[PDB]
Protein backbone atom coordinates (compact mmCIF):
# COMPACT_ATOMS: atom_id res chain seq x y z
CA UNK A 1 0.00 0.00 0.00
CA UNK A 2 1.23 3.34 -1.30
CA UNK A 3 -2.09 6.16 -1.19
CA UNK A 4 -5.58 6.50 0.15
CA UNK A 5 -7.10 5.21 -3.20
CA UNK A 6 -5.44 1.63 -3.49
CA UNK A 7 -6.27 1.39 0.78
CA UNK A 8 -10.11 2.29 0.05
CA UNK A 9 -11.32 -1.36 -1.42
CA UNK A 10 -9.70 -2.68 1.80
CA UNK A 11 -11.38 -0.35 4.33
CA UNK A 12 -15.30 -0.65 2.48
CA UNK A 13 -14.88 -4.18 2.96
CA UNK A 14 -15.08 -4.30 -1.55
CA UNK A 15 -11.75 -6.09 -1.83
CA UNK A 16 -13.10 -9.14 -1.24
CA UNK A 17 -15.44 -9.16 -3.85
CA UNK A 18 -12.75 -9.48 -6.66
CA UNK A 19 -13.49 -13.54 -5.43
CA UNK A 20 -16.52 -13.78 -5.65
CA UNK A 21 -16.40 -13.60 -1.38
CA UNK A 22 -19.13 -11.20 0.92
CA UNK A 23 -17.45 -7.93 1.65
CA UNK A 24 -14.57 -8.38 4.03
CA UNK A 25 -14.13 -4.76 5.36
CA UNK A 26 -10.66 -3.91 7.37
CA UNK A 27 -10.34 -2.06 10.55
CA UNK A 28 -6.84 0.08 9.91
CA UNK A 29 -3.83 -0.09 7.15
CA UNK A 30 0.20 -0.20 7.85
CA UNK A 31 2.74 1.34 5.27
CA UNK A 32 6.04 0.30 5.35
CA UNK A 33 7.84 1.17 2.35
CA UNK A 34 5.67 4.13 1.23
CA UNK A 35 7.07 6.12 3.82
CA UNK A 36 10.82 5.68 3.55
CA UNK A 37 11.32 8.90 1.17
CA UNK A 38 9.57 11.09 3.85
CA UNK A 39 11.47 14.30 4.64
CA UNK A 40 12.18 13.05 8.16
CA UNK A 41 13.51 9.70 7.89
CA UNK A 42 16.94 9.29 8.05
CA UNK A 43 17.54 7.54 4.39
CA UNK A 44 20.36 9.58 2.82
CA UNK A 45 19.82 11.88 -0.22
CA UNK A 46 20.79 9.47 -3.02
CA UNK A 47 19.28 6.35 -1.25
CA UNK A 48 16.06 8.09 -1.81
CA UNK A 49 16.17 9.11 -4.75
CA UNK A 50 17.17 5.20 -5.75
CA UNK A 51 14.64 4.18 -3.90
CA UNK A 52 11.48 6.81 -5.87
CA UNK A 53 12.89 5.69 -9.20
CA UNK A 54 12.04 2.47 -8.51
CA UNK A 55 8.75 1.48 -10.85
CA UNK A 56 6.59 -1.09 -8.71
CA UNK A 57 4.70 -3.92 -10.29
CA UNK A 58 1.31 -5.07 -9.35
CA UNK A 59 0.46 -7.82 -6.83
CA UNK A 60 -0.19 -9.52 -10.74
CA UNK A 61 3.98 -9.80 -10.31
CA UNK A 62 5.31 -9.52 -7.35
CA UNK A 63 6.53 -13.54 -7.40
CA UNK A 64 9.65 -12.22 -10.20
CA UNK A 65 10.89 -11.22 -7.07
CA UNK A 66 12.66 -14.70 -6.52
CA UNK A 67 14.22 -15.00 -9.82
CA UNK A 68 14.72 -11.48 -11.43
CA UNK A 69 14.88 -8.12 -10.88
CA UNK A 70 11.27 -7.17 -10.70
CA UNK A 71 10.67 -2.96 -10.43
CA UNK A 72 13.92 -2.59 -9.55
CA UNK A 73 13.57 -5.12 -6.13
CA UNK A 74 14.89 -8.54 -5.97
CA UNK A 75 14.76 -11.11 -2.30
CA UNK A 76 18.17 -12.18 -1.47
CA UNK A 77 18.72 -14.24 1.68
CA UNK A 78 19.94 -13.39 4.97
CA UNK A 79 22.92 -15.19 6.71
CA UNK A 80 20.42 -17.29 8.71
CA UNK A 81 18.47 -18.34 4.92
CA UNK A 82 15.38 -15.83 5.31
CA UNK A 83 14.45 -14.44 2.47
CA UNK A 84 15.21 -10.81 2.27
CA UNK A 85 13.37 -8.45 -0.12
CA UNK A 86 16.21 -5.57 -0.99
CA UNK A 87 16.59 -2.82 -3.81
CA UNK A 88 18.61 -4.54 -6.76
CA UNK A 89 21.93 -2.85 -6.50
CA UNK A 90 25.17 -4.11 -7.83
CA UNK A 91 26.08 -5.28 -3.85
CA UNK A 92 22.95 -6.60 -3.42
CA UNK A 93 23.17 -8.57 -6.94
CA UNK A 94 26.18 -9.67 -5.95
CA UNK A 95 25.14 -10.86 -2.72
CA UNK A 96 22.72 -12.51 -4.26
CA UNK A 97 25.19 -13.72 -6.99
CA UNK A 98 27.38 -15.42 -3.53
CA UNK A 99 23.96 -16.70 -2.36
CA UNK A 100 23.71 -18.52 -5.56
CA UNK A 101 27.28 -19.61 -5.42
CA UNK A 102 29.54 -19.71 -2.55
CA UNK A 103 26.83 -19.56 0.04
CA UNK A 104 24.84 -22.23 -1.57
CA UNK A 105 27.53 -25.30 -1.40
CA UNK A 106 27.73 -28.08 1.12
CA UNK A 107 30.76 -26.37 3.84
CA UNK A 108 32.80 -29.40 2.48
CA UNK A 109 32.91 -27.33 -1.05
CA UNK A 110 33.47 -24.08 0.72
CA UNK A 111 37.48 -23.20 1.14
CA UNK A 112 38.25 -24.47 -2.49
CA UNK A 113 35.29 -23.00 -4.40
CA UNK A 114 36.64 -19.28 -2.49
CA UNK A 115 40.48 -20.55 -3.31
CA UNK A 116 39.04 -20.92 -6.68
CA UNK A 117 37.38 -17.36 -7.53
CA UNK A 118 39.75 -15.55 -4.60
CA UNK A 119 40.95 -13.22 -7.66
CA UNK A 120 37.43 -13.02 -8.85
CA UNK A 121 35.74 -12.55 -5.70
CA UNK A 122 38.26 -10.16 -4.36
CA UNK A 123 37.57 -8.01 -7.42
CA UNK A 124 33.80 -7.96 -7.23
CA UNK A 125 33.69 -6.72 -3.33
CA UNK A 126 36.30 -3.96 -4.58
CA UNK A 127 33.84 -2.89 -7.39
CA UNK A 128 29.97 -3.42 -6.39
CA UNK B 1 29.78 -13.92 8.26
CA UNK B 2 32.47 -11.60 7.03
CA UNK B 3 30.24 -10.32 4.13
CA UNK B 4 26.27 -10.68 5.54
CA UNK B 5 27.36 -8.79 8.70
CA UNK B 6 26.25 -5.58 10.28
CA UNK B 7 24.79 -4.36 6.85
CA UNK B 8 21.59 -2.05 7.15
CA UNK B 9 23.08 1.24 8.14
CA UNK B 10 24.88 2.27 4.88
CA UNK B 11 21.27 3.12 3.51
CA UNK B 12 21.36 6.35 5.95
CA UNK B 13 25.52 7.04 5.91
CA UNK B 14 27.09 7.08 2.62
CA UNK B 15 29.64 9.28 3.97
CA UNK B 16 30.71 6.22 4.95
CA UNK B 17 30.54 3.90 1.83
CA UNK B 18 33.66 3.11 -0.45
CA UNK B 19 32.29 6.35 -2.41
CA UNK B 20 29.02 7.18 -1.09
CA UNK B 21 28.09 4.79 -3.74
CA UNK B 22 24.34 3.51 -3.38
CA UNK B 23 25.28 1.07 -5.90
CA UNK B 24 27.08 -0.91 -2.87
CA UNK B 25 24.24 -0.84 -0.39
CA UNK B 26 21.56 -2.86 1.37
CA UNK B 27 18.25 -0.85 0.88
CA UNK B 28 14.82 -2.72 1.84
CA UNK B 29 11.62 -1.82 0.14
CA UNK B 30 8.27 -4.04 -0.97
CA UNK B 31 7.84 -4.67 -5.56
CA UNK B 32 4.22 -3.61 -4.73
CA UNK B 33 4.53 -0.55 -2.81
CA UNK B 34 7.20 0.53 -4.98
CA UNK B 35 4.53 2.29 -7.47
CA UNK B 36 2.98 4.09 -5.25
CA UNK B 37 6.88 5.41 -3.83
CA UNK B 38 7.83 8.49 -5.85
CA UNK B 39 7.39 11.93 -4.00
CA UNK B 40 10.68 12.40 -2.98
CA UNK B 41 11.01 14.20 0.55
CA UNK B 42 7.47 14.41 1.31
CA UNK B 43 6.99 16.03 4.97
CA UNK B 44 5.64 12.44 6.43
CA UNK B 45 2.87 14.57 8.03
CA UNK B 46 1.77 14.90 4.57
CA UNK B 47 1.71 11.34 3.31
CA UNK B 48 -0.20 10.05 6.37
CA UNK B 49 -2.70 13.13 6.52
CA UNK B 50 -2.98 12.47 2.28
CA UNK B 51 -4.15 8.70 3.09
CA UNK B 52 -6.77 9.78 6.00
CA UNK B 53 -7.91 13.00 4.16
CA UNK B 54 -8.09 10.88 0.80
CA UNK B 55 -10.20 8.47 2.71
CA UNK B 56 -12.70 10.95 4.46
CA UNK B 57 -13.73 12.20 0.89
CA UNK B 58 -14.44 9.00 -0.82
CA UNK B 59 -16.41 7.82 2.49
CA UNK B 60 -18.23 11.61 2.48
CA UNK B 61 -19.53 10.93 -1.04
CA UNK B 62 -20.48 7.25 -1.04
CA UNK B 63 -22.40 7.50 2.45
CA UNK B 64 -22.57 11.07 3.80
CA UNK B 65 -23.97 12.54 0.28
CA UNK B 66 -21.01 15.07 0.93
CA UNK B 67 -22.59 17.11 3.42
CA UNK B 68 -20.35 17.85 6.70
CA UNK B 69 -23.65 18.20 8.66
CA UNK B 70 -24.54 14.48 7.97
CA UNK B 71 -21.24 13.62 10.27
CA UNK B 72 -22.49 12.68 14.00
CA UNK B 73 -19.87 14.12 16.63
CA UNK B 74 -18.83 13.52 19.73
CA UNK B 75 -16.99 15.49 22.57
CA UNK B 76 -13.40 13.56 22.44
CA UNK B 77 -12.55 10.71 20.28
CA UNK B 78 -11.17 7.53 21.61
CA UNK B 79 -11.16 5.09 23.85
CA UNK B 80 -13.49 2.25 22.80
CA UNK B 81 -12.56 -1.21 23.74
CA UNK B 82 -13.22 -3.84 21.05
CA UNK B 83 -15.38 -4.72 23.56
CA UNK B 84 -31.07 13.22 35.49
CA UNK B 85 -30.37 12.65 39.38
CA UNK B 86 -29.97 10.05 41.34
CA UNK B 87 -28.21 7.79 44.22
CA UNK B 88 -26.43 5.14 43.82
CA UNK B 89 -25.51 3.38 47.18
CA UNK B 90 -22.76 0.75 47.41
CA UNK B 91 -22.37 -2.89 48.64
CA UNK B 92 -19.99 -5.41 48.77
CA UNK B 93 -22.08 -6.80 46.31
CA UNK B 94 -21.99 -4.12 43.64
CA UNK B 95 -20.38 -4.89 40.42
CA UNK B 96 -17.39 -2.88 39.68
CA UNK B 97 -18.26 -2.44 35.61
CA UNK B 98 -21.83 -1.81 36.06
CA UNK B 99 -21.05 1.02 38.90
CA UNK B 100 -18.34 2.90 36.68
CA UNK B 101 -20.76 2.80 33.80
CA UNK B 102 -23.13 5.04 35.50
CA UNK B 103 -21.00 7.39 37.61
CA UNK B 104 -19.66 7.71 34.10
CA UNK B 105 -23.06 8.94 32.49
CA UNK B 106 -23.70 8.13 29.09
CA UNK B 107 -23.68 11.51 27.14
CA UNK B 108 -19.53 11.78 26.60
CA UNK B 109 -18.28 14.42 28.41
CA UNK B 110 -15.86 15.06 30.81
CA UNK B 111 -17.69 13.26 33.17
CA UNK B 112 -17.59 9.82 31.33
CA UNK B 113 -13.40 9.92 30.99
CA UNK B 114 -13.50 11.13 34.90
CA UNK B 115 -14.77 7.41 35.24
C1 LIG C 1 13.67 -1.11 5.23
C2 LIG C 1 12.64 -1.95 6.02
C3 LIG C 1 12.94 -2.32 7.52
C4 LIG C 1 11.88 -3.18 8.32
N1 LIG C 1 12.16 -3.55 9.76
C5 LIG C 1 11.16 -4.36 10.54
C6 LIG C 1 11.42 -4.72 12.01
O1 LIG C 1 12.60 -4.30 12.68
N2 LIG C 1 10.39 -5.53 12.73
C7 LIG C 1 9.11 -5.98 12.04
O2 LIG C 1 8.15 -6.74 12.72
N3 LIG C 1 8.85 -5.61 10.58
C8 LIG C 1 9.86 -4.82 9.85
N4 LIG C 1 9.58 -4.47 8.41
C9 LIG C 1 8.31 -4.91 7.82
C10 LIG C 1 7.35 -3.68 7.77
O3 LIG C 1 7.16 -3.20 9.08
C11 LIG C 1 5.98 -4.06 7.17
O4 LIG C 1 5.49 -5.26 7.74
C12 LIG C 1 6.15 -4.20 5.65
O5 LIG C 1 7.19 -3.32 5.26
C13 LIG C 1 4.88 -3.69 4.94
O6 LIG C 1 5.08 -3.99 3.59
P1 LIG C 1 5.15 -2.74 2.53
O7 LIG C 1 6.60 -2.00 2.76
O8 LIG C 1 5.09 -3.26 1.15
O9 LIG C 1 3.91 -1.70 2.88
C14 LIG C 1 10.57 -3.64 7.64
C15 LIG C 1 10.27 -3.27 6.12
C16 LIG C 1 11.30 -2.42 5.32
C17 LIG C 1 10.99 -2.08 3.86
Amino acid sequence: FGSADDTYPYLTGEWSTKFDYPPMPFDGFLFGSRVMIAKEVKTSPDAKKCIAACTGVPDDKWEQTYKKPTGGIVTVRSEMGEPIHKIATRGVMLWKEFDETIFNLPKNKLVPTLEAKRDYIISRLNAD
Amino acid sequence: IFFKKDSLWQSEHLEAVVDQDVQRTCILHGPVAAQFTKVIDEPIKSIMDGIHDGHIKKLLHQYYGDDESKIPAVEYFGGESPVDSAVFKATSSTDEESWFKALAGSEINWRHASF
